[PDB]
């Protein structure tokens, strides 16, 4: 497993859906289910 | 010393069509921001997490984007100052190192728009 800042440097430089999916497979990154996120609206 | 807060990283990537198609596969990842509205998305730090990663895009117009960090009245830190981004032309993305336990506030700011609603496609991940 690499360091978080290494993940960071990779994603910053060669970002793509493919690279995301690979990082996801390795469990380096974990997606936040959007349905668990609190969304607030304000005018 | 008080926690030093790392600078955020920000970048873009060109494949906005594919991004939105991927995101559209789930309704909750699509936000309507009305005229003059500001939508905030709360993203708590995960107990095993180290970093927050975000991506976002819009359909036909720009939108203001900012990131704040809420410490768990409560203290609020400015991570990414709110500024209009052309996330209708490219996917906007970024990250930030956890300054501590708390909640990130992703702000999608349409305050300035009198006549236009915005559709916002977004996604967030965390790292260990």
């Amino acid at each position: 497993t690499p360091a978080p800042d290494a993940i960071n440097d990779l994603l910053r430089s060669v970002d793509s859906q493919e690279v995301r999916d690979y990082c996801q497979k390795k469990g380096w990154i974990v997606i936040h289910p959007s349905n668990e996120l609190v969304v607030e609206k304000h005018i | 010393s008080l926690p030093v807060i790392a600078a955020p990283s920000m970048w873009t990537r060109p494949q906005i069509k594919d991004f939105k198609e991927k995101i559209q596969q789930d309704a909750d990842s699509v936000i309507t921001v009305g005229r003059g509205e500001v939508v905030t998305v709360r993203v708590p730090t995960h107990e095993e997490g180290s970093y927050l990663f975000w991506e976002f895009a819009t359909d036909n117009y720009d939108i203001g984007f900012g990131v704040y960090f809420e410490w768990t009245k409560p203290l609020l830190d400015e991570i990414v100052p709110v500024y209009r981004r052309d996330c209708h032309e490219e996917v906007y993305a970024g990250s930030h190192q956890y300054p501590g336990r708390g909640v990130y506030l992703l702000k999608f700011d349409n305050s300035y728009s009198l006549w236009r609603s915005k559709s916002v496609y977004y996604r967030v991940y965390y790292t260990r």
